[PDB]
């Protein structure tokens, strides 16, 4: 298996046999190809999961403080 | 010669003419296909004549012919509401199955047509026999023609597929046979009109229930006993697949109405929480699994598993709505799954020679008639309203929720995932970019044949989706006979 | 009363809705008993359909005053909703019961 | 390739190899700690949980024509 | 007339879509617009016929579903509420069909686009004209399918494909809850027709109503983008702009609001759902408005703005006053169809571009386009004596009018959301018209200023405005955003208005708080939203073009950078959704296909049996050596075993265990 990365992390300015999915014709494919291409759940990368949950708790605490 | 016996005789005459016409005319293959098609058309015409004469509120079996020359194993035929629509679905589907393969067989055409015509006589016999052993004899008689159909006309893995569907069905049916033989020993007869009159003891009903349920679970199929469907329904020829999904899956559903609801009501009531756990599990596990299936026909084959769980939960609801919904969903799934297999196994697989979903993209751009019907069939597979699939799903799920709410809620969740896997497949094929760069040659759109076997299937589901009364009117009184229970103030009038 | 139509002559149950006195060996009379059970259940339920129908016309006709004017039609449906349900003949066929118990 | 001639496709070797691996994967399954636990979670526990809840709550409620002063609990 | 309003958009959609080859592009535009306009006019009459003279009209055509107790008919019913919602639905649809004559002039799929717009109108009309919950749910699923087909209209775009699946699946979650809700109605009442549910509502188990009420609120939550299921509406901005204006900003998003309003005679008897109505609507106001402040896309700011107005309707539903929510739904629809359609002019003006960070100038290039925004913006921020003033600035007062902790708290929440409302209102207005040119010089190059030498006839592209078809709806919607609110405020608020005595909406006497709203409320809180609106505008207007660097200083701090992204990343209610919900199911499907179906169930099934039995079969056959002496020994041993079993009165269990052992050993090679 190749290292499994969402194909969205490929660059859109590479020699692509298919530009839409950013794949060369005969590139080795991960067994999860069906859920690793462009048409797939977007992987947001603004923050990491641990830090993001901390920020939401701040708003809930602020919301709770407003109610009190 | 009863009309019901006429139904079983026409396809046998077609077999005779197919296999003798060369002695009266090298005969052209087109002749064989036309004999077979007209044969199924006249069988449909007879089933329509029967339906006009059929009476909606009679507790007597109708169009029965008196035999009176009793033997050990006699064939009595009769029809009531619960069997009338399965007979119609078999007569409508089989002509469509014949046209769906008109151009794609190209070898052993005589054998394909004779097998297809024989399957019609057997499947019709299943829904018409008025005896429980007679039911079993026809439920199993279809395996050897099914075994040889797949092996003669199937895809690359048709050897493993034909073995799986034969051995699964036989093994389960052998447990159903044991249960059936116990019934005939206690009662002395398996005739419907006198076996339903009998009353089995609770523990007898319990052990009779396991034997029958083991067979009906292999044939539903339930999740975990469904390997045979994944293999057979995909490796089969397109006509085989249509018959396998739209008619053969229904035999276990019709068999629940004749073999367990009337005679095993205490067992059914006391074991619903086991049927519902298996039914709930199948709805989720199948739905998640078909979301990750990469063969287009296997995705469509796997959808049949999820929907069959919903009408399996309906028939065990003991409610008027669940039972009507179960027949209406089983009928609805017959049209829609037939169309989706024509779209996948017939339209895509003939153009490309492959069924992997990875190779398809943007087909709407060059094929707008395929996408128009494909979308309507993807909506119907998702239970969208104005399809007979919604009326059946809503009535089947309402009965499941009322009989046992925890299973109803879980089975309800199928409203999400059916939509999920049906629309996701639709987008990766019809939408989702421009035409796939793997196609070197451009593709043509639907031929007139493909358009009219899809228009016919999408017409039946839509018209029945707007006016389901056409079917419900002939189920109300007969469905009532299979309900088990009493009201505090209506029971025991004096 | 509404005259009994020709159609509502060929399907009238000639037998009472019960299983007492029925010889289960004799097929005609048992089948008639099952017919009488089902038809009584359905007859009782279409009463709710007509009451439901009337309550609908009452509700619109009365508007806001539906909470005070449609009371008799409200209760009649509720009683029917409490009692009427097609339950089949199979339980009563297989299970005798007596009031003097 | 099949009995009836189809259009010419760019049959990608990598995708062909992927679709064959999937069809042959069943031959290579093995019993390990991971595969035993997952196969025991899906087949036994989760189904037996639903069966427990279905069994425990069968008949617990009826919604038909329920009014104020009358509960939904049936048992 | 009553049934002609039903079929006319349907016919217009069938001819345009299934005969776009026959009538052509202009033929389709002529039919869809004509059929919608004729339908629109008839609704105006129906408003007089039904709303003003108080004749509810019942029309039943044929039975749809008939099983024992369920008799669901293709029946339609006109009352005050359905003709209230039919007015904006038809009016903006008429204006959107007309508006699209220009916006899609270069699209190669005009017939299909107009076919979809008329089908959605048909599905909206079915949703509100139905006289039962099941037939209503058809329009519910109908607009959802029409929404999916109109988002994915440019189906070659991968990102708009993901949007339509988000629109389809997120809403489908709501429909599951809604489907369950109709089960609970059917289970308890025998049918789900409106005249039955509301005739028996005051009489059924209170716990039942909570079970009922919660379900359709979750369904209402999905179709009106509440904080839980809210992620489809801004993703749904991948479709053409009129679709955004019509389906995703003024008509369909108001289906969840309509569901609670029609169900008012039922949910009124459950404070638990009503209280959940209040806080839920209150939450999505600050949730939406905060996110919208930090959106770079013009449409994406507006999507967050719709979610806010709908949240105030959901808020108003909790205050037991559904008429004000109805007042705001009609009022919000006009200002919104104005804002988006005029916005669409801006994207059409420059380059088909919609990023704020490259917009500027355009105050003189698009005079009319700017003007309609300002009318819409002040109607949206509820400027005094405007259309939005009579609706938005009455919900807040109603909340204080109910004197309770919940009522006062949501005031504070809504006011903060109302405070943040005007900021993106300012951001939309300023950054596109009142700011320095941030786009390329190609947008701002007039022929008056001599720039080129030879190619003077072309190569100018001076960001011109639209044609008549683009501006006629813009002008028409402007009047509705000024005078319609004042004119109709007596029908919908009044003091003791009897516009709903046909019971269409229902308010219980114990839940009335309107009297205290007019008198008990203090003047300071009544004018408080105006004070914040006219004040916080000046800080936002001073923070740009006057200071213009206080904000960037906040942006490049560590505190501001974390806040800015969080609100720009929409509270992260889509990162945890995509990873911990969506991909969890995808991995669950992966595990089941790979470990069970292609795995254990094959090994503990047919494949294991095939492996073992072939092994077992081969070992037994190896004992068949054809050595006649060896066979004689076997016969003797079988002879001896049969004598032992019968002579020694052996337990049968000993025999079976021996056979199991003989299979075990034979199962072992060598
Ligand atoms: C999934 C297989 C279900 C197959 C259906 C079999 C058809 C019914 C036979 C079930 C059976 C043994 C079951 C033994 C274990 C079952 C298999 C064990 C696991 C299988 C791998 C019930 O056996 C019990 O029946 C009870 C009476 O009902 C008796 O009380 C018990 O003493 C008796 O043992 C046989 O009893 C039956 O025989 C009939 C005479 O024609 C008698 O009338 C009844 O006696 C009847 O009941
Ligand atoms: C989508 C729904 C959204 C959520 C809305 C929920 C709204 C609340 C509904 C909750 C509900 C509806 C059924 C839900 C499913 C039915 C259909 C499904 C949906 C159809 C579409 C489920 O409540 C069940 O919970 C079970 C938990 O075990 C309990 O069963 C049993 O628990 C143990 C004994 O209590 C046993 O030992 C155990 O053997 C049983 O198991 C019972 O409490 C009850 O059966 C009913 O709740 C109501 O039950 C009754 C009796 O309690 C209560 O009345 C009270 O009784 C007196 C003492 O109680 C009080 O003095 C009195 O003041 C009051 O009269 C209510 O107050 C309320 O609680
Ligand atoms: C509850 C059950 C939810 C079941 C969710 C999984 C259903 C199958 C999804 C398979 C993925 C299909 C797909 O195209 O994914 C991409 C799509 C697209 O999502 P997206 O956000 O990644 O798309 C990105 C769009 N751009 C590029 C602009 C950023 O994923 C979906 O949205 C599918 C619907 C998910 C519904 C989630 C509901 C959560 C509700 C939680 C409260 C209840
Ligand atoms: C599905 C294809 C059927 C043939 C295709 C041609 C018809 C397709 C439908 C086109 C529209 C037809 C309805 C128009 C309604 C206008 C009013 C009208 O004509 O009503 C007259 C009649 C109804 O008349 P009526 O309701 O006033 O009273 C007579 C009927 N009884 C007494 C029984 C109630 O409508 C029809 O007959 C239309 C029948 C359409 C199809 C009927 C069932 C077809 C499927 C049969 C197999 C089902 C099981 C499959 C497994
Ligand atoms: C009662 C409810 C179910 C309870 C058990 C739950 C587990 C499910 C058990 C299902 C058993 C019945 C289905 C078995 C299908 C396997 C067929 C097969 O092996 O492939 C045929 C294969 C086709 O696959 P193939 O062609 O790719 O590989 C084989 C290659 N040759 C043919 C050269 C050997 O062909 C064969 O005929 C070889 C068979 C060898 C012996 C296999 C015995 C398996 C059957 C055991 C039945 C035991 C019942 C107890
Ligand atoms: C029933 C009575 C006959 C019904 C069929 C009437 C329709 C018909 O005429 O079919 C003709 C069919 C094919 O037409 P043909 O012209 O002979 O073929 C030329 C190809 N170059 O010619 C045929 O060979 C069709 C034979 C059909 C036989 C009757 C149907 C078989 C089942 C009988 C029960
Ligand atoms: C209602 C109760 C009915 C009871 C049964 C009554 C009879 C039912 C049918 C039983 C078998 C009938 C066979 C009919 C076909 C015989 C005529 C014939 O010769 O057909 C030959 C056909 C093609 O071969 P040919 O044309 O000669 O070679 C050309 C090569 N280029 O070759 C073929 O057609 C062979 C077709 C494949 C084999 C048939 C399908 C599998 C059957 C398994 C047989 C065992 C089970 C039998 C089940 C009977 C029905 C339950
Ligand atoms: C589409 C419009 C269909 C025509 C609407 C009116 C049809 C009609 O006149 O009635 C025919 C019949 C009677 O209606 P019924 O359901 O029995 O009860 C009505 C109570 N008087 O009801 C019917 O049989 C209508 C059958 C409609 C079948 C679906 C048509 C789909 C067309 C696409
Ligand atoms: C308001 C209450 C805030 C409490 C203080 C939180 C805080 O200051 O944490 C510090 C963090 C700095 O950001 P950081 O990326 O970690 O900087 C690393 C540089 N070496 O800054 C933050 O993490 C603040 C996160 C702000 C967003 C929280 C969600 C909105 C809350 C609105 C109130
Ligand atoms: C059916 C229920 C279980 C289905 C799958 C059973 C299974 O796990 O099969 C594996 C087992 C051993 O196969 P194994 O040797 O490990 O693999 C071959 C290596 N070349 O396969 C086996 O062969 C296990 C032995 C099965 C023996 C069945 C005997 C039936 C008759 C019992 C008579 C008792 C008196
Ligand atoms: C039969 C399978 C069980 C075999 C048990 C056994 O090991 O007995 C030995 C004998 C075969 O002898 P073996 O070890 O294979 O040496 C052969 C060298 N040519 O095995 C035999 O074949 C003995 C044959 C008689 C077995 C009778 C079993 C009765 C079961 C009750």
């Amino acid at each position: 298996n190749p290292p499994r990365i969402k194909r969205q992390f490929r660059d859109p300015h590479a020699d692509w046999w298919d530009k839409q999915e950013r794949r060369n014709f005969g590139e080795p494919v991960h067994e999860d190809h069906d859920i690793l291409g462009m048409f797939s759940p977007y992987e947001y990368t603004w923050i990491t999961p641990g830090k993001g949950l901390f920020q939401i708790g701040l708003f809930i605490a602020s919301f709770l403080g407003l109610c009190y | 010669m009863s009309l019901l016996y006429v139904l079983l005789i026409i396809p046998i005459i077609g077999i005779f003419l197919i296999s003798t016409i060369d002695s009266f005319y090298f005969f052209n293959v087109s002749y064989y296909k036309k004999i077979a098609l007209i044969t199924t058309i006249l069988n449909l015409i007879v089933s329509l004549i029967i339906y006009i004469l059929f009476d909606f509120s009679n507790n007597q079996f109708q169009f029965i012919q008196e035999n009176l020359d009793l033997s050990f194993y006699d064939i009595y035929l009769g029809v009531d509401g619960v069997s009338i629509y399965f007979v119609l679905l078999t007569t409508i589907i089989m002509p469509i199955a014949l046209v769906s393969n008109w151009n794609s067989i190209t070898n052993n055409i005589k054998s394909y047509l004779i097998i297809m015509l024989l399957l019609e006589t057997l499947l019709l016999a299943v829904f018409l026999v008025l005896d429980v052993l007679l039911f079993y004899i026809f439920f199993e008689s279809i395996l050897p023609p099914l075994f040889i159909l797949i092996g003669l006309f199937g895809s690359s893995n048709k050897v493993r597929a034909s073995f799986y569907i034969f051995l699964y069905t036989l093994l389960g049916s052998l447990f159903l046979l044991l249960s059936i033989l116990t019934m005939s020993s206690i009662v002395g007869t398996t005739y419907f009109d006198v076996l339903l009159k009998s009353s089995f003891e609770y523990t007898t009903q319990l052990f009779l229930f396991f034997g029958i349920f083991i067979a009906f679970a292999v044939k539903t199929p339930v999740w975990g006993l469904n390997s045979w469907l994944l293999r057979a329904h995909v490796e089969s020829p397109l006509g085989g697949s249509i018959v396998l999904a739209a008619i053969v899956l229904k035999l276990s559903l019709y068999g629940v109405f004749r073999l367990i609801l009337p005679i095993l009501p205490q067992a059914s009531l006391n074991l619903t929480y086991i049927v519902y756990a298996i039914g709930a599990i199948t709805v989720l596990y199948a739905s998640f699994s078909t979301l990750r299936t990469v063969d287009v026909k296997e995705l469509i084959a796997y959808s049949s598993v999820a929907h069959a769980a919903i009408y399996l939960m309906g028939v065990f609801s003991n409610t008027i709505q669940g039972l009507e919904g179960a027949i209406l969903l089983g009928l609805a799934h017959g049209f829609v799954s037939s169309g989706l297999f024509i779209c996948a196994g017939g339209i895509l697989y003939d153009r490309t020679g492959t069924r992997l979903i990875y190779f398809f993209r943007g087909l709407t751009q060059i094929m707008p008639l395929f996408s128009l019907f494909f979308f309507i069939l993807c909506l119907g597979n998702a239970g969208t309203p104005l399809t007979l699939n919604f009326v059946g799903e809503f009535m089947s799920l309402y009965g499941t929720l009322e009989r046992l709410p925890i299973a109803g809620m879980l089975a309800s969740t199928s409203i999400i995932f059916s939509a999920a896997y049906s629309i996701y497949m639709y987008n990766r094929i019809a939408f989702g970019g421009s035409v796939s760069l793997y196609f070197i040659d451009c593709f043509r759109d639907l031929t007139k044949r493909e358009f009219f076997i899809l228009f016919t299937l999408v017409s039946f589901t839509v018209i029945l989706g707007i006016y389901p009364s056409f079917v419900l009117d002939g189920l109300h009184y007969n469905i009532s006979s299979v309900v088990y229970g009493i009201e505090p103030n209506a029971s025991y009038l004096t | 009363p509404t005259p009994e139509s020709e159609a509502f002559l060929a399907k009238k149950p000639q037998v009472p809705p019960t299983f007492d006195g029925v010889d289960y060996e004799d097929n005609k009379r048992l089948k008639q008993a099952q017919d009488a059970i089902i038809r009584e259940q359905w007859v009782q339920v279409m009463m709710g359909r007509l009451v439901r129908e009337e309550l609908s016309k009452c509700y619109y006709r009365e508007g806001v005053n539906h909470l005070e004017k449609c009371g008799k039609l409200r209760e009649r449906y509720l009683q029917l909703l409490a009692n009427a349900k097609v339950k089949g003949y199979l339980f009563e066929q297989q299970n005798y019961w007596s009031k003097e118990n | 390739m099949a009995g009836l001639q189809h259009y010419k496709i760019a049959m990608d070797p990598a995708l062909v190899r992927l679709g064959s691996m999937i069809s042959n994967r069943y031959k290579y399954f093995r019993w390990t700690k991971r595969t035993a636990l997952v196969s025991f979670m899906y087949v036994v526990v989760v189904p037996s949980t639903i069966g427990y809840l279905a069994y425990k709550t069968d008949g617990l409620w009826d919604l038909r024509a329920k009014r104020r002063g009358d509960l939904i609990s049936e048992r | 007339m009553y049934l002609s309003i039903i079929i006319l958009p349907l016919l217009g959609s069938v001819v345009s879509g299934f005969f776009g080859r026959k009538v052509g592009v202009s033929g389709a535009q002529l039919i869809t617009c004509s059929s919608v306009i004729i339908t629109t006019i008839l609704s105006i009459i129906a408003f007089f016929e039904v709303g003003f003279n108080n004749i509810p009209v019942t029309i039943n055509i044929f039975r749809w579903i008939d099983s024992e107790w369920f008799i669901i008919n293709w029946g339609f019913q006109y009352d005050s509420l359905t003709v209230s919602m039919l007015i904006p639905v038809l009016i903006i649809s008429s204006l959107v069909h007309i508006y699209s004559i220009s916006y899609m002039s270069s699209d190669p799929h005009n017939q299909r686009f107009f076919s979809y717009l008329s089908l959605f109108t048909f599905m909206m009309i079915i949703l509100v004209t139905a006289n039962n919950y099941l037939l209503m749910f058809v329009g519910w699923e109908g607009v959802g399918v029409c929404s999916y087909l109109l988002v994915s209209f440019w189906f070659t775009r991968i990102a708009a494909n993901q949007s339509s699946i988000s629109a389809f699946l997120t809403n489908r979650v709501g429909d599951c809850f809604l489907t369950v809700g109709m089960f609970a109605i059917l289970w308890s009442l025998g049918n789900l027709d409106y005249a039955t549910v509301f005739s028996l509502a005051p009489y059924i188990n209170s716990n039942v109503v909570i079970i009922i009420g919660i379900c359709l609120l979750i369904g209402a939550m999905a179709k009106s983008s509440q904080v839980g299921l809210h992620v489809w509406l801004p993703m749904a901005m991948e479709g053409p702009t009129p679709v955004s204006a019509l389906i995703h900003a003024a008509t369909m998003v108001t289906a969840g609001v309509y569901l609670l309003m029609r169900s008012s005679p039922l949910i009124e008897y459950s404070s638990t759902v009503l209280l959940l109505c209040l806080w839920l609507g209150a939450i999505t106001t600050v949730f939406s408005s905060l996110i919208g402040l930090f959106q770079q896309d013009i449409k994406k700011v507006i999507a967050y703005s719709t979610m806010s107005q709908l949240g105030m309707m959901v808020l108003s539903i909790g205050l037991s006053s559904y008429n004000i929510a109805l007042f705001h739904l009609v009022n919000h629809a006009f200002y919104k169809a104005l804002l988006f359609l005029g916005a669409g002019s801006v994207i059409h003006a420059v380059a088909d571009n919609q990023d704020f960070r490259k917009f500027g100038g355009l105050i003189s290039y698009l005079p009319l386009t700017y003007s309609v925004m300002l009318i819409a913006s002040l109607s949206l921020v509820a400027f005094p004596f405007m259309t939005g003033f009579y609706s938005k600035d009455f919900i807040l007062e109603s909340a204080y009018g109910q004197f309770s902790f919940s009522g006062v708290a949501v005031y504070i929440i809504a006011t903060i959301g109302a405070i943040f409302t005007t900021l993106y209102s300012v951001k939309v207005l300023y950054l596109t018209f009142l700011s320095n040119p941030n786009g390329p010089r190609t947008y701002y190059r007039l022929a008056i200023d001599n720039f080129f030498s030879a190619q003077a006839i072309k190569s100018y592209k001076p960001a011109h405005e639209g044609d008549f078809f683009l501006t006629l709806p813009l002008v028409i919607l402007a009047l509705f955003s000024i005078f319609f609110g004042f004119i109709t405020k007596d029908i919908f608020i009044g003091l003791g208005s009897n516009f709903f005595v046909d019971n269409s909406l229902f308010i219980h006497p114990i839940h009335e708080i309107m009297i205290d709203t007019e008198f008990a409320v203090p003047v300071l809180f009544k004018l408080l939203p105006f004070i914040f609106t006219i004040s916080f505008s000046v800080i936002a207007l001073t923070l740009s073009e006057l200071l213009s660097e206080l904000v960037i200083y906040f942006k490049f701090s560590r505190f501001g950078y974390n806040i800015f992204g969080f609100f720009n990343q929409r509270f992260l209610i889509e990162f945890f959704y995509n990873k911990y919900i969506t991909n969890l199911i995808l991995n669950l499907g992966g595990q089941i296909t790979k470990i069970l179906d292609k795995g254990s169930i094959e090994l503990f099934g047919p494949y294991g049996l095939e492996r073992g039995l072939v092994k077992l079969s081969k070992n037994i056959s190896s004992l068949s050596t054809s050595h006649v002496t060896t066979y004689a020994l076997y016969i003797l041993v079988g002879f001896i075993l049969y004598l032992i079993y019968n002579n020694l009165l052996l337990d049968y269990s000993y025999l079976l265990l021996i056979i199991i052992l003989l299979l075990l050993l034979m199962m072992i090679g060598e």
